[PDB]
RNA sequence: UUGAUUUGGUGAGAGG
């Protein structure tokens, strides 16, 4: 924010959603897994030689479906001191507080597209990307034993044909990363005696798209299709 | 009628990328009218080339993360979107830009071919931090006007791309900021004469000579459904 | 086409009627049998409706003569088919 | 399970949930006339699914039901034609979540947007206590003849435009058009063209062009 | 200060620059405010509503 | 990189001097920029010709009175520069007319020579009261382009002229009044296009597709310098 | 004859 209080600061330091430094020192920085810290000798205990690493906690899902992500702001061999921020959060600019953005406001009636409190944008915020924000949405697929056997995580789906096999593996469940939409197919889930058989298949809700980011598996002890467990 | 023609009479060049243009002599009260016009379209329809496809090795979605470098792979899009190239005879050509060892990645990295011309020298993409990283993208420049998102350039391609390949966004456009002054003329046996003092600002891709040959033929030809019918 | 219907209120002067008449009309012309007494410009039988009543042709009273109409021509349909 | 606010007579008797109906965020659209007002495509082709079926039936291109709820599934070319040959003339209850009078549901005619939220013409704001600051709308779909006739020839919005509660207009110009008005017919003790004179309107606009 | 810093910058020190219009290519009469407000994207998004 | 070109698809001629020439469809935000040009092409650039001065007896200057008239001689001056004239090989025609009698004075009263024509001959120009009135008034033509009012003509002018002769503004450009929108219309995939809808009133002396046209190759022939 | 479960109810927070 151009326009501060100089709040920012303690607010983006004090909200744990920045990697401040425990001990202050250099870098050594691997960083694409974690930042590594040398520490200067004086903040560094005799025994336990000792180097800091901190972990960076990436592309995740928040409580409101918003991302929280942190991206290192040091670069490699450069001095910090403790107390000094090392990974900006979500919506932190250099240990700072950016929620929003700052952007050239006219104040003007344009041909009434602004009537009562609408707000009229140009293309250039929409070019650059610079509202454009990320939501991750959790999807569960559980395959209960209601009645009449289990169900059954397979590809082999019924009555749908080949648009059912698709973004998957060659037999059971949404492969890793595609430009998946609505109505799509992510984890084969259905039973037979339920022609007969049926489609409780989790799918992709009507209306989103979206990459398939992550996939966790902690599975009834048996789930590894051919021989991937 | 007793009216004129103009004539790009000087274009100074203050920079590769800010240039200036005149144009010289314009009627009266035409000045306004050919500079917004010209303005117009000059920032709607110039044809550049831009960056479409990014493929990364190793990397399945581009919100994943890479081993030795400082740039996420959002980042690193953003960046390559940014790119300014200027290719001359074919309309789809695909670069490779392969670099290991510890040091920024410039765009002077990309082993260019004979007919596309990176006109941006220092132009970073990547951080390299690790000697034994290695980092080997092949990019694809399309070429057309306007802006194509990757919403719509989800189900409009036709051509059967294999999966893996992230999408970019096009910023086709290669002009960003015009201005038009309309001065007074300095004509030796008239008063009532101006010129255009078109202030371009381009991607470095454009030339803006052409830039403005492009745009009046696009308004003449334009305009000939008035002329010709009715 | 249709943006008021202020003389369609005015030739039938209740307001609440209108709707009836012109509802009976356009059921008469959507299953319906009948077809238009009036040029249509691809308006739907809504708008055909409202646009017969606006020009003074169609009210109730000309309705119930014509179903009169269509009830002596099937008695003399009837009739002359079999006797 | 009788008495209360959620007891059968309040909550499923007086009121009730509704098939055809749809619900998004207002903006403005100045270009409309006030008798139609703006509505996405994504919210017509899922409002209006019997009757593009009716009307896919009618031409032939398809013939059990089943084929055209594969076609309005992929949304292909043709089914956007058919969607504006059952829009036309074809009104819809644009309705603000708080009605408090008579004024608070009208009929408009539909034209479609390229988009997701309501365009509502903004004079017709003033009735419905609308401004733009994240309200919603609900559409609702008249069905049968009566009811589009109803639509037309009591709730359409040109036949609101006093207000029920006395003799007062509801249409009044709101905000932005009276500064416009009150910018335009004014006057300064000197300006350009002071004391000349004209022989119409017209030469009055070409003059300030 | 506020002022003083936009004529440190080489800004008018109203505040308000002439605009033209993009649609006509001529001058808005009365010059208008123009100037960098700290706007934000609220979690209210029209596809999770419509 | 191919560009959509429009088919012009209804000349509604209400009147004889009216029309509204919908137009579809453009690109983007070109709607406005052929609009726009022609518009302020046709209101201060198309050329023509009306009556700029005229010098009439009995009056010194523009707020004097001749008798046997209702109207004063400022509306002698509106209703003379609603006057609509063509002059087909000179530029610079003055006429008189002499005009007495009980009946109002319409512009078919005008003695015209080979080369001009009126084209409402039924245009008022006043009325007479008394039929020993006796009005005068040596009506110059010149031709120009656009619109130049009296204002800054006086303003420009240096030479001093004989008492009694009036200036009134210049309405060079035929037409009356051009006004656009743009609306937006319909090619199958693309929502994003727009339709011109132009309208046009003029005087007489031209219909108004010729006066489009004529504005369209004016545009035309100023930008035929460096195209391909 | 070609398929399926929240409403139910509580608590907390939010929009107009
Ligand atoms: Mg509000």
């Amino acid at each position: 924010p151009l326009v501060g209080t100089g709040m920012e600061r303690a607010v983006a330091v004090d909200s744990g959603v920045t990697a401040v430094a425990k001990r202050g020192g250099v870098v050594q920085y691997v960083d694409a897994s974690r930042i590594v810290i040398k520490v200067n000798e004086d903040e560094m205990y005799p025994g336990e030689a000792g180097i800091d690493i901190y972990n960076l906690t990436k592309y995740t899902r928040s409580n409101q479906n918003t991302c929280i992500n942190q991206m290192p702001c040091v670069s490699l061999g450069e001095p910090v001191e403790r107390g000094d921020v090392l990974a900006d959060g979500p919506s932190t600019d250099l240990g700072e507080l950016a929620l929003g953005q700052n952007m050239r406001v006219a104040f003007m009636p344009w041909n009434g597209y602004n009537f009562e409190d609408s707000i009229l944008v140009s293309e250039r915020v929409v070019q650059e990307d610079r509202f454009t924000t990320i939501h991750i949405q959790e999807l569960a697929c559980v395959s209960r034993d209601t009645k009449l056997g289990p169900e059954e995580i397979t590809a082999d789906i019924p009555n749908v044909g080949e648009a059912a096999l698709s973004k998957l593996d060659e037999s059971g469940i949404v492969y890793i990363g595609a430009e998946v939409t609505g109505g799509d197919i992510l984890v084969g889930k259905v039973t037979p005696k339920g022609s007969d058989v049926k489609d409780s298949s989790l799918r992709v809700p009507n209306g989103v798209s979206g990459t398939v980011i992550d996939v966790q598996v902690f599975t009834r002890d048996g789930v590894e299709k051919d021989k991937r467990a | 009628t007793e009216f004129l023609k103009p004539r790009l009479v000087d274009i100074e060049q203050v920079s590769s990328t800010h240039a200036k243009v005149t144009l010289e002599p314009l009627e009266r009260g035409f000045g306004h009218t050919l500079g917004n016009a010209l303005r117009r379209i000059l920032l709607s329809s110039m044809p550049g080339c831009a960056v479409t496809e990014v493929e990364i090795d190793g990397v399945l979605h581009e919100y994943s993360t890479k081993e030795g470098v400082q740039e996420d792979i959002l980042e690193i899009l953003l960046n390559l979107k940014g790119l300014a190239v200027r290719v001359q005879g074919k309309d789809e050509v695909i670069l490779t830009l392969n670099k290991s060892g510890i040091g920024p990645v410039t765009a002077a990295d990309i082993t260019h071919d004979g007919d596309v011309e990176i006109v941006k020298p220092q132009h970073v993409i990547c951080h390299l931090t690790d000697e034994n990283a290695s980092i080997s993208m092949r990019i694809k420049v399309q070429r057309g006007r306007g802006y194509v998102p990757a919403s719509t350039r989800i189900h409009s391609e036709e051509d059967e791309r294999p999966i893996g390949r992230l999408l970019v966004d096009a910023c086709y456009s290669p002009v960003e900021r015009i201005a038009y002054n309309v001065e007074a003329a300095r004509v030796e046996q008239r008063t009532d004469l101006d010129k255009l003092v078109i202030e371009m600002e381009t991607n470095g891709t454009i030339d803006p000579e052409e830039a403005i040959r492009r745009a009046a033929t696009i308004l003449a030809e334009q305009l000939e459904a008035f002329v010709d019918l009715r | 086409a249709r943006v008021t219907v202020q003389d369609a209120v005015e030739k039938i002067g209740n307001r609440f009627d209108l709707v009836l008449v012109a509802a009976r009309r356009a059921r008469q012309m959507q299953v319906g049998g009948k077809d238009p007494l009036v040029p249509e410009e691809n308006d739907k039988t809504t708008v055909i409706a409202l646009r017969e009543i606006e020009e003074g042709l169609i009210n109730n009273q000309i309705l119930d003569v014509r179903e009169r109409q269509e009830q002596q021509e099937q008695e003399a349909a009837e009739l002359q088919a079999v006797t | 399970m009788i008495k209360g606010k959620q007891g059968r007579f309040r909550q499923n008797l007086l009121g009730k949930r509704v098939d055809y109906s749809g619900r998004s965020v207002i903006t403005v659209g100045p270009y409309l006339r006030l008798h139609q007002c703006g509505l996405p495509k994504k919210m017509a082709l899922e409002l209006f699914k019997p009757f593009i079926y009716g009307k896919l039936e009618l031409r032939g291109l398809a013939t059990t039901i089943k084929a055209a709820k594969k076609m309005v599934e992929r949304e292909e070319a043709v089914v956007w034609d058919i969607l504006d040959e059952v829009i036309r003339e074809h009104p819809v209850l644009l309705n603000r979540a708080p009605t408090l009078h008579r004024l608070g549901i009208q009929a408009f005619e539909p034209v479609l947007i390229e988009g997701k939220a309501i365009q509502l013409h903004p004079l017709v704001c003033a009735a419905y206590n609308a401004d733009f600051d994240g309200d919603q709308m609900a559409v609702h779909v008249p069905l049968t003849l009566e009811a589009q006739l109803e639509a037309r020839a009591l709730m359409m919005s040109t036949n609101n435009i006093l207000s029920p509660a006395n003799g007062e207009p509801i249409i009044v110009p709101s905000q932005d058009v009276v500064l416009g008005l009150y910018y335009m017919t004014r006057d300064c003790v000197n300006a350009k063209g002071e004391g000349m004179v004209l022989t119409g309107p017209k030469e009055a606009e070409r003059l300030y062009r | 200060e506020i002022k003083e810093l936009l004529k440190l910058g080489d800004l008018p020190t109203s505040g308000q620059i002439r605009l033209y219009d993009g649609r006509t290519g001529e001058q808005f009469e009365r010059p208008v405010t123009v100037g960098y407000m700290y706007m934000l994207k609220l979690n209210h998004l029209v596809d999770d509503k419509m």
